[PDB]
RNA sequence: AUCGAGAGGA
């Protein structure tokens, strides 16, 4: 169910970062600790926004009609 | 459903004034002003400035309840000083300091790169 | 100049980090609060859904649109809708925008803030554009469509103070610290054996001098010098977020003064 | 797990060896060979014990630390010892004594008992994605949380509990403090 | 047992004394043993104390025994309250328990004891024996939807023609 | 509710400004009371939160599986490498005034849950509504604008207070209250009252 | 959903007198959850496995 | 009106931080007077006080209405002193014969003074200040 | 029982409750939704016709407004529909059902309602949001919490009901509870824990902060108090500004332990008119204690004055704390390196002590105690041996906790938490029991199938050696779980067995009420008590006060009460009495002092005869000690100038007062005798504190001030008498009933099981026993 | 709307 636009507790836009997040983990083969850090996500409030994020949309599309 | 719409924190309702003025009965030469649709952002800044002035005897603000935006500022001045003037002086001081800040900052910003 | 004193340390397009000398804690604080939640911006405040066949629900998306950051450089020349003499909204008080997205491919069609298009007349002012800091050139995931999924929306942005909704906050997070060494003794440090070995020394210790065990407590000293860092979402550049901060405080201090005149 | 003294080399050891674990994970990684729960059971390495037969056997809690051979970190808890000779069986893992609900409490062992009971009631009343086809079914009442989050503290059990993929709870930033008294 | 007793000098000092504690009770025959003080012997069974030492001894025992369960548990109630309970349990001559067998029998109005446990059984025998209901009890006026003799209703109010 | 039997509702909701804040510039999404802690000895709650901070920073998962060699000691070690002070504490500032809070605060991620029963599902009020047929009383359930039971246990309280008239008013002017006709000789409700 | 499909119900009892069925017994070790049980009404009579 | 009420010079014998961080209870002996002792609570953060120091204690009762801040330097003020407190007097105990002791509370910080020749001096009064110097 | 003893009723409401510190004690936060829904029939009078028309014009959708207007005919006018809803002209005599607005009296309970304090009047404040908001200090007579409790509300529909709500069931009027002759509401949690923090000697608050606090108290006279420190930086002390909330003429004394008017450890309390003099303020002071501040301010100043006290103490302390803050980490359960090593060695030394008694018992060299099994002697030993170990461990852990430790600080304040909590969290959780005995053999001859058979050792029988900070072991965890479930069982069983005690109590005392001759009858007119409480007085008024005729040396009693005029060494110094010199000698007077002392002797023997234990502190109408302190500070009396009383004004005065104390008012032999007996005890107290020697030597009363003290004692007495009408029936049932329901758990039966025997009057009782002397 | 049953809430 989608990334948060903007992390609840800080305010910072986090929506635009998901696409890049999965690239930095799978293609570049980096650990999640640096994948949060490369995306400029320095404080933990805005780090838990993305690491803890479960992306169910992908499974929701699986349904045909 | 019993939630009061958020605009009621800065928008003034029906026949509400931004300031109400009231003489205090308990202490001589004291006044209690009720600021509508304001809060700590403003109360604290004025009560701080109403303290640097050596002609004021008493200075305090409180938000009676957080549910409503209002706050009460009580001021007490020395004989021959009107409290309404202490607030006037106090306010101007604030604007002055701020006008400086703004100018000093713009001066510093323009001396940066990136 | 005369009173307050600023000194930028590091400055970029998204962060400003500075020292703020010769001011009262009250003011330094009020500068924080008024930055956080009182500078006006622009953000979607009414969506009219025409067709929505996605997995995400109507009000869900609407909410996601609220959050999308909008360019608010010339936001001071745009009026509040509550003030404007029109009916509902115009070009003088709102920006209206349309989104259309349909499932084209097999590969999941994505919907970005890039795909939002301005449909009202701007009249030459730098407003309403959707802010993108993405390297890929499209920012913020709106929704995902499948084979034959259609979304068709009409968003009317309006002017708003963050106090009305957290969407109109231009501020993100705002660092704030004074007196790195406990020299004013404003905090009682919690410890087990040793205070200073257990608590960590902050970036801002290299700009003040240690207290020296030999010296007695200074009681006459007050709060001065304030280390801050103000971040920005991108609807207003950093420089202005603090400027407008100072300005809006200044405005609502004055309106107190001008309502003593009218009384 | 079964423990038989089936050792020429020495002492009473666990029937299962690392070689067995390696075949078992050769079946996870390939998602040729085909090694499942049944192949453990049939080979005779694992053995279904009911409560009456539990009366005649002596079980070891941990494989490694309850039967190797004959300093201390003060921080680690105080555990008894071996003090038993004739282990017939061993435990697959102590944390498997818990149900579905209690499996989601992080550090139940560090936390007072009746409270761990409470969590197991509330869990069932916690709200999120209860099924991925929630749109399609027509149920009297369904609550679905806008933005589920796999918690930062997990139990290994949540692996099989599919909790990681279907959260019900966000991960708040939490201050414990006397603020306003509200 | 520790026991405060008056010293010759006048003040109170702590006397150590040996007291014997039982398990099982036949009081009619324990006190009449030579060697003990048959003026202070106590039992936790207030039912035996009633049989042996009269109703009124039992009343103090019954209180002692209620008091004991409250006090020992930390809690503190005021004497009058317990004393009202005990006293009601005691004033019909015997030990009248607070259950359908005890108190819900005592020639009180039919309507009242209806509000408690045996509901329709009471009504039947009241139809039989032609019981008249006084209507001075709370419960009767609750049922009748009338103002009870209770604080506000304990009395009556009239106008009087001057002054 | 956290994941530790520690349950509780929202008393008030402050905005980011009125809310206390760390030097880094974090706000809490949530502030619970310290008094809900020592009585209920839910230590794991603290532990989780210490774990949860280090996982947010480290970019790792926090292992909270019961029986393991995970210890508050080794968690703190891990944290102090990461910069914050070992025991969960963080110096915060009062959002109202700006002055640093005298006492430092325990702060950090903790998985919280939202439960059914929210206030708007609960609230109910009645002032003269639909009766039952057989009893002529108010109807159970707020689903059809019902009325709350003034049971015997609430009745016993108006008695101990000695409020008689109110004891009547609730049992006549609200709820029931009917008007019948009684014969002078025989005390029965025979009377065929031909009114008008 | 899970732990509903794994529930166990025991009713009540008989004519001799006593033994305490609500209480968690040693033998439950590994078969019936120690923690998970409803509070009040049917506490310990209902169990999850 | 306004007058001094007692004056003496004392020497510190004991210093004790009784589980506190800003307050110490202080025991001082009197010079010349072999029948006089002093016990007092002193804010060591504001005016530090070490063992074997000599301090001068006055009491006074003047130099009713709200307090007034600054502009007191534009006023005459009976203080060539460093440490200065205001208190209440509560008990007036008699340590046998002709030997009296007075008790003060400076909003919490306590005082016990012992002697004899302060019988017509320290009344049963709502006032009473306290001044320590050098 | 379902349709008559209790009916579902109208004009009622229910929502979740939440706490509100910026709200007043006797208020209640009714949400606007509800406000608009509920109503009150108000007859149109010339006084209200303007203020009422406004409302009807406002209609049913805008808050302060109304639905329905009733006419003379009785035809109802529905203001949500109707054609004439912006028209209607109100006549005198019509009724107008308006929404509830501020300061209406509503009745407010929380179920189960096993009190009179479970139902209380509140003034309505209407408020935005959905919860019923209440005062954090009115939490405990209701026993509700904000974890999710629902609360009910009822609305009276008559002027007279409004009265008999706000005069009788009003919250302030409920503060000193009759059940337990003390208050029932206090200060709690933040305000309790925060108050301790503020009162500390180190707590110094400076100018800017102090002025906001002053301004925060609404009763503040607008007069900055003088700062305890006026050196370099003028600093006020915690105790200073809190004392702004404490009214004038409030006296309090305590003495905790190490308390010598010097307070080396800031023990005890002394409050001299209004200001506080020494001691930290905590549970013992401002909690719902017996001799506390709330008990004082109530009886002294009034309910209404005391109800506003709660307000003040909170507005200030909650403010202070908002800016001081307070917290709780894991750090507060962590204890020192050497302490942890030492805690283990403590455990390790009782481990080997259990192992050695076992080894001795296995060798049959174990002497069996008189009247118990060899096996019982063993268990009994091993339990006590392991309980000592948990407590030596815990106490060891509590000595190591610093002062800045958060947990310790709530335990110190008395806000939440206690000793056990510390031991279990940091040191060890200790033994786990089920049904008395330690964890029994479930499987044959072993506890779990990880142990061997016949293993009586500590770890196999459910001694959890570990703390919650260290974590429990697999075996340990399950054993905890056993004894855990056991408490959950009774919390679900006991709780409903107790509710059945209360019904039974309630239904049998029901009609017990004192009539207009202090007689205490039932429905029939059967006497139960001839004077209520055997003393006539209402339980709210009565309080614990010592009887100094009983204790002390025969010689110490003399040196304290005896006045001998015919002995130069034992006469009353002429410094004490005006007419001192001209009394020394005499003859006619010394008859009256041999009359007085003869009575103080006949009293001392009698009290020793009644209270054979020799206990001196007993509950009793009128707090004399506090009246005497109210004289000596009111009349500003210096302890140097002689009294102007006659030895005849005291002695014959105190006997005249005695005469008009009046509980029963019959004017014939029988009742006259009961009047004597009903007061006996109170008089022993009167004569003790109002004896010629003390009145003059100890507390120096003047003729004017002494006659006042007599005047008060009489008034305060008469006020203490029980009011006919009082339904004592329910009063006592609830009074025994409720605390029962609070109980939750050496061979004897005690507690709920035990009580069940007593009331049932069980013939076949579980633990019979004599006690032979 | 009537009966019976089950799940939860304090
Ligand atoms: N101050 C004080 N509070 C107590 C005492 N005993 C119990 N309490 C409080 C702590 C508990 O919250 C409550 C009684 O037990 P509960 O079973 O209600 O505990 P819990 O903390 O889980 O609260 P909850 O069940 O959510 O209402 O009352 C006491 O002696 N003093
Ligand atoms: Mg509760
Ligand atoms: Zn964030
Ligand atoms: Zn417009
Ligand atoms: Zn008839």
């Amino acid at each position: 169910m989608i990334v948060p636009v903007r992390c609840f507790s800080c305010g910072k836009v986090v929506g635009d970062k998901w696409e890049s997040y999965l690239n930095l983990l799978q293609e570049d083969e980096l650990d999640e600790g640096t994948a949060l850090s490369r995306l400029g996500l320095k404080r933990y409030c805005c780090r838990r926004m993305i690491l803890t994020h479960v992306d169910l949309i992908e499974k929701f599309l699986r349904y045909n009609p | 459903m019993n939630a009061p719409d958020r605009f009621e924190l800065f928008l003034l309702g029906e026949g509400e004034s931004k300031l109400k003025i009231d003489p205090d009965t308990k202490a001589p030469n004291a006044v209690v002003i009720t600021f509508e649709k304001e809060d700590h952002t403003l109360g604290n800044l004025i009560r701080a400035e109403l303290l640097n002035d050596r002609k004021v005897l008493f200075a305090a603000y409180k938000v009676e309840h957080p549910f409503f935006a209002r706050f009460k500022l009580r001021i007490q001045t020395t004989e021959g000083y009107d409290p309404k003037d202490a607030l006037k002086n106090a306010c101007n001081s604030i604007i002055n300091k701020l006008g400086a800040l703004k100018t000093n900052f713009e001066t510093e910003w323009n001396l940066q790169t990136l | 100049e005369e009173g307050p004193q600023v000194k930028i340390r590091e400055a970029s397009k998204d962060n400003v980090d500075f020292i703020l000398s010769n001011v009262d804690l009250a003011m330094a604080n009020s500068l924080r609060r008024v930055m956080i939640a009182e500078i006006p911006t622009l953000a979607i405040d009414s969506v009219e859904v025409e067709t929505n066949t996605t997995v995400l629900a109507d009000e869900f998306i609407a909410h996601r649109l609220g959050l999308i950051p909008l360019q608010s450089m010339d936001i001071e020349q745009l009026e509040y809708s509550r003030d404007c003499f029109c009916e509902d909204h115009c070009d003088k008080c709102s920006v209206v925008l349309t989104l259309q997205a349909f499932g084209e491919s097999e590969s999941t069609t994505n919907v970005y803030s890039k795909d939002l298009v301005i449909v009202s007349n701007l009249m030459g002012r730098n407003i309403g554009h959707p802010i993108i800091q993405d390297k890929e050139g499209n920012g913020v995931l709106i929704c995902k469509l499948r084979k034959g999924q259609e979304l068709k929306l009409t968003c009317v942005a309006k002017k708003g103070i963050a106090k009305e909704h957290a969407k109109w906050g231009p501020a993100a997070a705002i660092e704030f610290e004074y007196d790195p060494w406990n020299k004013l003794k404003h905090t009682d440090y919690w410890y087990e054996q040793d205070s200073a070995k257990e608590w960590p020394q902050s970036k801002n210790c290299e700009y003040e001098d240690p207290p020296n065990e030999g010296d007695p407590f200074d009681y006459k000293a007050q709060a001065d010098t304030f280390y801050m860092n103000v971040e920005s979402v991108g609807s207003i550049p950093v420089d202005q977020v603090v400027v407008r901060g100072i300005d809006t405080l200044q405005k609502k201090v004055a309106s107190i003064l001008l309502a003593l005149t009218q009384m | 797990f079964i423990v038989e003294d089936d050792e020429s080399l020495g002492h009473k050891e666990l029937k299962v060896r690392k070689g067995h674990i390696a075949k078992l994970m050769a079946t996870e990684y390939q998602d040729v060979e085909e090694y499942t729960w049944s192949s453990l059971l049939n080979e005779g390495l694992v053995e279904y014990i009911d409560a009456e037969e539990e009366e005649s056997i002596l079980i070891a809690m941990q494989p490694e630390d309850l039967e190797p051979a004959e300093d201390v970190d003060p921080a680690k808890r105080i555990r008894v010892s071996h003090h038993a000779t004739t282990f017939t069986h061993c435990e697959i893992h102590p944390s498997m004594i818990l149900g579905v609900a209690a499996s989601i409490i992080p550090f139940p062992d560090h936390n007072q008992s009746p409270r761990n009971t409470y969590q197991s009631a509330m869990g069932k009343q916690a709200m999120g994605v209860f099924l991925t086809n929630y749109n399609v079914r027509m149920d009297t009442m369904a609550n679905i949380l806008y933005y589920p989050q796999k918690p930062l503290g997990t139990t290994r059990a949540m692996e099989y509990l599919k909790f990681r993929e279907l959260p019900a709870g966000q991960n708040a930033i939490v201050a414990i403090a006397c603020y306003s008294g509200y | 047992y520790d026991r405060k007793v008056p010293s010759p000098t006048g003040e109170y000092v702590k006397e150590p004394e040996w007291v014997l504690e039982t398990d099982g009770v036949n009081l009619s025959e324990v006190m009449t043993v030579p060697g003990i003080d048959p003026t202070r012997i106590y039992t936790n069974s207030f039912i035996d104390i009633m049989e042996v030492l009269g109703i009124e001894a039992g009343r103090a025992a019954l209180y002692k025994e209620v008091y004991n369960v409250i006090a020992s548990d930390g809690s503190y109630v005021n004497y009058r309250h317990m004393a009202l309970l005990v006293d009601v349990m005691t004033t019909q001559g015997g030990l009248t328990s607070v259950t359908r067998h005890g108190f819900n029998r005592s020639n009180t109005g039919a309507l009242m004891r209806c509000s408690f446990e045996e509901t329709v059984e009471i009504l039947f025998e009241a139809g039989a024996s032609a019981e008249l209901d006084d209507c001075r009890g709370v419960s009767e006026n609750v049922i009748l939807g009338q103002m009870a003799p209770i604080g506000t209703g304990a009395f009556d109010v009239m106008i009087d023609e001057e002054s | 509710a956290s994941r530790h039997g520690q349950k509780g509702t929202i008393g008030i909701t402050y905005r980011r400004e009125d809310m206390p804040f760390t030097a880094e510039g974090i706000v809490p999404d949530l502030i619970i009371n310290p008094h809900a802690i020592p009585s209920r000895m839910t230590v794991a709650h603290l532990i989780e939160c210490l774990l949860s901070k280090v996982a947010a920073l480290s970019g790792n998962e926090g292992d909270a599986s019961p029986f393991t060699d995970i210890t508050v000691e080794g968690i703190s070690k891990l944290l102090r490498e990461h910069g914050y002070q070992s025991r969960g504490f963080e110096v915060m500032y009062n959002g109202h005034t700006g002055k640093k809070l005298m006492a430092q605060i325990f702060f950090g991620p903790t998985y919280y849950q939202r439960l059914r029963h929210m206030v708007d599902d609960k609230i109910h009020a009645r002032a003269r509504g639909p009766m039952q047929v057989l009893t002529r009383q108010p109807v159970e359930g707020r689903s059809r604008d019902g009325g709350l039971r003034f049971g015997e246990m609430e009745r016993d309280c108006m008695i101990a207070h000695g409020a008689a008239s109110f004891l009547k008013e609730r049992l006549m002017e609200a709820s029931d209250a009917f008007r019948v006709h009684i014969c002078g000789i025989c005390g029965l409700m025979t009377v065929i009252a031909k009114l008008n | 959903t899970l732990s509903h499909l794994r529930r166990t119900n025991t009713p009540i009892g008989r004519d001799g007198k006593l033994a305490k069925p609500r209480q968690l017994h040693n033998t439950h070790w590994g078969l019936v959850c120690p923690a998970e049980t409803p509070e009040g009404q049917a506490c310990g009579l209902v169990k999850n496995l | 009106m306004s007058n001094t009420l007692f004056d003496d010079i004392f020497q510190v014998s004991e210093v004790d931080p009784g589980r506190y961080n800003k307050v110490c209870r202080i025991e001082a002996a009197s010079t010349t007077q072999d029948q006089c002792k002093l016990t007092l609570d002193i804010n060591v953060e504001l005016f530090p006080v070490a063992a074997q120091d000599s301090l001068t204690v006055t009491i006074a009762s003047s130099l009713t209405r709200s307090w007034r801040p600054p502009q007191a330097g534009d006023r005459s003020l009976a203080d060539d002193y460093d440490y200065v407190m205001y208190g209440t007097a509560y008990k007036f105990e008699e340590v046998s014969k002709d030997l009296i002791a007075v008790y003060y509370s400076f909003g919490g910080l306590l005082m016990r003074l012992e002697g004899n020749y302060r019988n017509l001096n320290n009344l049963k009064q709502e006032n009473a200040y306290l001044l320590i110097r050098r | 029982r379902g349709n008559l003893m209790g009916k579902r009723v109208d004009f009622s409401a229910r929502t979740v409750i939440s706490g509100d510190p910026n709200l007043e004690l006797d208020q209640v936060g009714v949400p606007k939704s509800i406000a608009k829904t509920l109503t009150y029939p108000e007859v149109v009078t010339p006084y209200n016709i303007d203020r009422l028309t406004q409302l009807v014009r406002n209609g049913p959708n805008e808050h302060p407004g109304a639905k329905y207007v009733i006419r003379d005919s009785g035809d109802r006018i529905d203001l949500r529909y109707s054609k004439r809803a912006g028209d209607i002209q109100l006549q005198y005599g019509w009724k107008v059902e308006r929404h509830i607005m501020d300061n209406d009296p509503v009745l407010f309970n929380r179920q189960p309602s096993l009190h009179k304090m479970s139902m209380m009047a509140h003034r309505v404040k209407v408020i935005p949001y959905s919860t019923f908001r209440l005062n954090l200090s009115v939490t405990s007579p209701y026993n509700a919490d904000f974890d999710g409790d629902e609360m009910n509300l009822h609305v009276p529909q008559s002027e007279e009901t409004r009265a008999e709500l706000s005069q009788l069931c009003a919250v302030p009027l409920q503060i000193v509870s009759p059940q337990s002759n003390k208050p029932c509401m206090g200060i709690v949690q933040d305000t309790l824990c925060g108050i301790r923090k503020l009162t500390l000697r180190d707590t110094f608050i400076e100018l800017d902060q102090v002025l906001n606090m002053l301004y925060w108290v609404p009763d503040w006279d607008g007069v900055i108090p003088t700062p305890a420190i006026i050196k370099p930086k003028p600093l006020w002390s915690g105790k200073q500004i809190l004392s702004v909330a404490i009214p004038n003429g409030i006296h309090l004394q305590r003495f905790d332990e190490g308390t010598t008017l010097l307070s080396p450890k800031d023990n005890g309390m002394l409050i001299i008119d209004g200001q506080i003099i020494f001691g930290v303020v905590e549970k013992k002071t401002v909690g719902s204690s017996n001799g506390g501040l709330i008990h004082v301010v109530t009886r002294e100043k009034g309910p209404q004055v005391c109800a506003k006290l709660f307000g003040n103490i909170q507005k200030v302390v909650n403010f202070w704390l908002l800016h001081n803050g307070f917290s709780t980490g894991i750090g507060d359960t962590i204890a020192d390196g050497p302490t942890m090593r030492e805690i283990t060695e403590t455990i390790a030394e009782a481990k080997k002590k259990v192992l050695d008694v076992t080894k001795e018992a296995q060798a049959n060299l174990l002497t069996a105690k008189h009247g118990m099994t060899l096996r019982e002697s063993f268990e009994d030993n091993v339990v006590r041996f392991l309980n000592e170990a948990r407590d030596k461990a815990g106490r060891l852990a509590e000595v190591n906790l610093k002062d800045l430790n958060n947990v310790k600080q709530m335990v110190m304040a008395g806000s939440k938490g206690s000793f056990i909590n510390i031991a279990q969290m940091s040191a060890c959780v200790g033994q786990q029991s089920v049904e008395g005995k330690r964890i029994a053999f479930g499987f044959v001859d072993r506890t779990l199938p990880h142990f061997s058979k016949d293993d009586y050792s500590p770890e196999s029988k459910g001694f959890v050696e570990n703390s919650y900070l260290r974590g429990l072991t697999p075996q340990e965890f399950f054993f905890h779980a056993m004894g855990g479930r056991e408490g959950l069982i009774d919390t679900a069983v006991k709780t409903a067995e107790t509710g059945y005690i209360q019904r039974r109590l309630v239904k049998a005392l029901e009609d017990i009420m004192v009539h207009y001759d202090n007689t205490t009858r039932n429905s029939l007119g059967n006497v139960i008590q001839f004077i209520y409480g055997e003393d006539g007085m209402d339980a709210a008024h009565i309080e614990k006060q010592s009887l100094d005729t009983i204790g002390g040396s025969d010689a110490a009693f003399e040196k304290r009460y005896r006045v001998d005029l015919l002995n130069t060494d034992h006469t009353l110094d002429p410094s004490l009495l005006e007419s001192g010199s001209e009394i020394l000698g005499d003859l006619k007077l010394q008859v009256l002092l041999d009359e007085e002392y003869k009575q103080l002797v006949k009293d001392r023997k009698f009290l020793r005869e009644v209270f054979v234990d020799g206990e001196a502190n007993w509950p009793l109408p009128v707090n004399i000690r506090r009246i005497i302190q109210n004289a000596q500070q009111t009349f500003h009396i210096d302890h140097t100038k002689p009294s102007d009383l006659t030895i005849k004004d005291i002695v014959l005065g105190v006997k005249d007062l005695q005469e008009n104390l009046l509980v029963l008012r019959g004017k014939n032999e029988i009742i006259q005798n009961a009047q004597r007996d009903a007061v006996t005890l109170f008089c022993c107290l009167l004569r003790s504190r109002l004896a010629t020697r003390r009145v003059l030597q100890e507390y120096r009363l003047t003729k004017q001030a002494f006659d006042w003290v007599l005047s008060n004692i009489e008034a305060q007495f008469l006020r203490s008498v029980v009011h006919p009408g009082e339904m004592v029936g329910v009063l006592a049932a609830q009074s025994i009933g409720e605390p029962a329901t609070q109980m939750t758990l050496k061979k004897v039966t005690s507690g709920v099981p035990r009580l069940k025997e007593i009331l049932n009057v069980a013939k076949n009782m579980k633990t019979p026993s004599l006690t032979v002397y």
